[PDB]
């Protein structure tokens, strides 16, 4: 049940730097709260690693770069818990501001490996619409059913080569639509952990 | 805010008759209008959700209804514990604005 | 289908600026430049906007006429400077003769000229969408990359003819190929050049009285 | 039950602070999103200020908006209200109860069950 | 053949649950739950099993160790746990 | 090392408060070598 | 998922009464309810069997005796309790006093049918310590994955036929390493049940 | 809630017996192991006794050792705690709450949810 | 527990009608089939009237036969009963308490648990 | 898990308007409240669908009738809840009074789509015993294991054609043995629903 998005898997670009097991490894991100109040969050597709053991060296240490990924979505919750999510890989993924100041603070379009909690998660905080948002490469999280998602993305880009601290391609973002419940006696915040794993990467221009 | 008030300030009706208060919004507040009975001491308690559904615990001489802008409440035959007051809320214009007063009288 | 696909959704070319070559009264310019722009109006935006990568060459018509809508024999010269050539900045000015920058030199009473301008970025394709800062706030999600050029547009006179001329600007996209289909814009469009919306949102679907009423 | 009970009023001079709790137990106090309502000596119940199901927003009406500061303990199973330079005509039997613009799955327990109203 | 480890050995603790790790509701994410060194007869923790006593009637070794952890929740509990092992060369790491 | 990596949920009317039970052995290539008594 | 003791099933001394499904039935001792405060409950062997139906007459009334056995442990235990039980058996589980009363009582060291609760389950009462207990043939019993735990145990001793009322071959523990827990409103005691089937039994010397 | 109650305290003469109830609800008093805790008129908290999870195990203090004389009902969610010829100065506020040296899986709730507390 | 109370008894001239409440919670007020029961002043409990698990059966004893009118609000978790033109010697603390001849599954809690009788 | 009454699937007698999946599809009644009060219902074979779409058209204007069915009950029930019922399958239920006034009033003997609830289960208001109703085409409903019964029956008269809104072949009684129970917190009221789907139904002597 991997979606894998746009029936691509990521490739090595014929023929550079080409990493290996040591650097595709499973990072695993800290864990977010899942609470009724909640309203989503969102990580960009290479800034949430630039900071995070060797992909950190490999990324910030050079000049081209590119990679798919293996982002890979889980939600330690109980059985008397109910919700759902909507995670989506988001290509070239916007932000927009929300003016009554026109343009996004930068902690708000990189916000790290921690995201950034969406303000307005009806409009996907870039003026599209949420409910069209499952035309993207998406899976539900239903709690009554399972609560794993994993999605496979290839490079999406224009150039075969891009930077990796500027041009961010994607965005996973995770949205609760049926907001979480129980009843007294229960843990009132659903934890949600996400698992990346870079797939064919590739570096280039040394320092 | 829409402003959604009760019509009559103070009523007086028998002990089997049918009470009609009513509650004219002034904007579209849709189905969003609930009724909260209060007691001459105690607290609020609720008798209609979304304008049509009684609560869960109400008994069944009360009854809401919805007719273009005169959301209303009628009781069914007016028995005891009823000469109480009466609210109408609505939860459409974020203000949250109430209404005023059906104390009821025999 | 085959009136559906994105061939056809981008055809039957339109209007994309309405310049005027101001000549009388306080305006002696007696030239114009237009930037070519493709997100000129919301109702082309939002369809361009559907996409994220997209690949075409544009095919340039300009419907040219006095402000009462007669065409005299006027000559017209409409220069393309490409981009990344300095452009021109008064009606007697050298750039006007730079042999790289194709020019077009019709009359007011001729049938409108029409160019053929390839496909000029860059990259693979144009990105309508760039997440990411440039030059590795005043900046964020602005592509370099999609810059086709200049429209200079003058009168080939001597001194002030005293008739402001309109030129009406149509664009027909050929070869269209797009990628990453996106949801269509829902919020009003603020400002140009950003996805930027209002505080108060507005619901893409319109509400009713009840859910249980049709 | 929805038990919820108000306590912490009484009579304090124009301009200072006086907080109110609201207590409630009986029910899950950390996914519901609470508000308050004051009722006024001309027995007219009108919003006061809300708050989220995890204590993050907030709509203050124009009532007070700067001046009250609602908050919410979510682990003592408490409902806080500051009373910051409280007005003249500001004396009210200041109820608490359910019900809140946020929590999506809302706008069925608008203000469902309430409290009892401290005076103050 | 595997045998418990005394993980929890702390001053005051006593009995059978010295033999235990607890693992609570209300420990926030990425903080601290246990952790002991891999050291098959020195004090501590291992002083408890089988190799950490052979161990000590013997000089020198060197081999694969192996420590099975067993979760004694309900089985409707549900969480997740991170269990990081670090080379001797380095020390014990601060965060998560 | 041992890290929370998320929360501890349950649903209602379970305790919140579990044990975790280490298990120590030595795998096929253990070896020892020059025996000598023990200090109890 | 039966522990065959040491990779031996019972079986018959080469060419004595040998006796049938009649004495090689299922033998359902009484329940124990496992509370929270419970230490643990051990039973030998032989003994435990010794007054209870045919066994108890074939094992009194002769002089020489030698029989494995297949003890199994199941706890009726709900879904939401939790807990473990280390479930083994001690061959020559010989159990020791503790001076501030030299000697163990005879009740202590020959419990019957009932097994004899723990004083000092963290040592076995025998000195030996209980972390190390695995070492001898064993299965846990965790509520949350199985109830269940059966032993299969061969004849160990020096001589081949011994004495069946004074020496007692091995005995079975029962100890909860992580106590019982619930929350309020389920049943307090959770019950354990022993099932005895004496397997390839022998006897000699009649009356 | 961890709600419990102490009661059955009073005055007496020095030399008799006096019993004490802990009768408490809200959480399971089948697996938690409780004790008694008193609080002399110095201020001065001292731990009178305690009571396994099952009521099978007792650990009596140099104050008591063989005077008092705890228990649990555990059916009718009491304590119980005897005071047999109590010592002159043996007045105070006797708590009671939870925590105990049994029960393994203990040395959280140490005495985390108190009593009220009943004079003597 | 299974806590029920009894509340809404006093004088009344003979002839009338005065009802009676027995809100109960902490147990399933909506499977349990409930009675009630009168302790006249001469201390002698006598049977009044019964009401089946929901409220659709009922057994009234030659005391009343058409006069008392029980009922269940079963939603409120009430219990009704009614005292339509009381006789003279009909004063007595009416107790309210669970068992009934219905609910097949019964006869284990016949008056298991009491509530506290209000007089009348 | 089909009881296919008295081992005969409805067949068409051999060569009248024989409808088709039009008729043929699944009537979805209306849903009974069970609670622990209740007693049982029943209903008529071919008179509670006499007033119900396509099969109500064609039975009242018609002279003749004969049909088979293929009653499916199922009980939406928790897994904290517990009871069982009787689902069985009566060939000419006759219903009786019950004198201290001699003959069944008309809307206990027909009671159209709804059902009439028992006042004497005991005895199946028929004077025969319910212990015995076993007899019948029957299947268990126990909600620890399973929550639904369907029972196929075959056309079960004298004469082959016979009237449809005067002679009502069989009835389909429902009946909670063990009542339902359920601790405070859950749905009070387990619904109860009842498929209908006419097998091989034929027709004569239009209007």
């Amino acid at each position: 049940n991997i979606v894998l998005s746009y029936g691509e898997w990521p490739e090595y670009c014929p023929s550079p730097t080409r990493p290996d097991v040591s650097v595709n490894r499973f990072y695993t991100l800290s864990t977010k709260s899942w609470k009724t109040e909640s309203t989503g969050w969102y990580w960009k597709f290479p800034d949430v690693l630039n900071d995070t053991g060797v992909f950190g060296q490999n990324a910030q240490f050079h000049y081209l770069y590119r990679s798919g990924f293996c982002m890979h979505v889980q939600c330690n919750a109980s059985k008397f818990h109910q919700g759902a999510l909507l995670v989506a890989a988001i290509p070239e993924f916007v932000i927009a501001a929300s003016s009554p100041g026109l343009y996004p603070d930068f902690a708000h379009t990189n916000p790290g490996k921690d995201g950034q909690e969406f303000r307005d998660p009806y409009v996907l905080d870039a003026g599209i619409p949420l409910s069209q948002a499952l035309i993207f490469p998406h899976q539900w999280i239903n709690l009554r059913t399972n609560n794993c998602a994993t999605i496979i993305m290839p490079y999406i880009n224009a150039l075969p080569f891009d930077s990796a601290l500027n041009h961010s391609n994607f965005g996973l973002v995770v949205i609760p639509i049926s907001p979480l419940k129980y009843c007294n006696g229960a843990t009132t915040e659903v934890p949600i952990t996400l698992t990346i794993a870079p797939l064919n990467s590739e570096f280039s221009g040394l320092r | 805010d829409i402003q959604m008030t009760q019509s009559p300030s103070s009523l007086s009706a028998s002990l089997g008759e049918r009470v009609s208060l009513t509650c004219r919004a002034s904007q579209d507040i849709g189905s969003r209008l609930n009724w909260l009975q209060q007691e001459p001491d105690g607290t609020i308690k609720r008798l209609i959700y979304a304008t049509s559904s009684l609560d869960s615990g109400v008994p069944k001489r009360f009854s809401g209804s919805r007719s273009g802008s005169y959301y209303s409440l009628t009781i069914s035959s007016l028995e005891s514990e009823d000469f109480v007051d009466y609210y109408c809320l609505q939860y459409a214009g974020f203000p949250w604005t109430f209404g005023g007063g059906t104390k009821l009288e025999i | 289908v085959n009136e559906a696909s994105v061939e056809h959704f981008y055809s039957r070319a339109g209007l994309v600026g309405v310049v005027e070559v101001k000549d009388s009264g306080t305006s002696l310019d007696g030239y114009t430049v237009w930037p070519i722009d493709v997100m000129g109006f919301v109702q082309q935006r939002r369809k361009l906007e559907l996409s994220t990568y997209m690949r075409f060459d544009a095919e340039f018509t300009f419907v040219s006429n006095l402000n009462n809508s007669t065409t005299p024999g006027m000559l017209l010269q409409y220069m393309y400077v490409p981009p990344g050539a300095p452009k021109p900045d008064s009606r007697k000015s050298y750039q006007w003769q730079t042999a790289t920058n194709p020019s077009v030199f019709a009359k007011l009473s001729d049938p409108p000229p029409q160019v053929s301008v390839p496909f000029m970025s860059p990259a693979t394709a144009y990105q309508w969408f760039y997440d990411g800062y440039p030059t590795f706030n005043l900046q964020y999600g602005q592509c370099p990359n999609n810059m086709m050029g200049h429209f200079a547009i003058r009168t080939v006179s001597e001194s002030t003819t005293g008739k402001n001329i309109h030129v009406r600007v149509y664009m027909r996209i050929k070869h269209v190929r797009a990628w990453v289909p996106r949801p269509l814009r829902s919020q009003a469009y603020m400002v140009k050049n950003y996805p930027t919306y209002s505080q108060t949102i507005t619901n893409t679907a319109t509400d009713r009285a009840s859910i249980t009423t049709t | 039950e929805v038990k919820l009970v108000e306590s912490g009023g009484g009579l304090v001079k124009p301009g200072g602070s006086l907080k109110l709790s609201c207590a409630a137990s009986g029910f899950a106090f950390s996914t519901y999103d609470m508000s308050w309502v004051r009722q006024t000596p001309e027995k007219r119940l009108e919003w006061v200020a809300t708050i989220s199901s995890g204590g993050s927003y907030t709509y203050y009406p124009d009532s007070v908006k700067g001046r009250f500061t609602i908050s919410r303990d979510n682990a003592r199973n408490t409902l806080y209200l500051q009373m910051s330079s409280l007005r003249s005509e500001d004396t009210a039997l200041y109820y608490c109860a359910r019900g809140g613009p946020y929590d999506y799955d809302g706008s069925f327990y608008t203000m469902d069950y309430w409290g009892q109203g401290t005076s103050v | 053949v595997e045998t418990i480890l005394e993980v929890n050995n702390t001053t005051g603790t006593t009995g059978v649950s010295r033999l235990l790790i607890p693992v609570r509701a209300q420990n926030n994410v990425d903080q601290l739950c246990a952790s002991f060194q891999v050291d098959p007869g020195r004090n501590g923790p291992w002083q408890s099993t089988m190799v950490g006593q052979i161990c000590r009637y013997y000089t020198q070794w060197s081999g694969s160790l192996k420590v099975t952890f067993m979760f004694t929740g309900s089985f409707m509990a549900t969480g997740k746990m991170l269990i990081a092992y670090t080379p001797p060369g380095s020390a014990q790491p601060t965060t998560r | 090392t041992i890290w929370y990596q998320t929360n501890f949920v349950v649903p209602p009317d379970t305790p919140t408060e579990a044990n975790i039970i280490a298990l120590g052995a030595a795998q096929k290539n253990f070896t020892l070598k020059l025996c000598k008594d023990t200090d109890e």
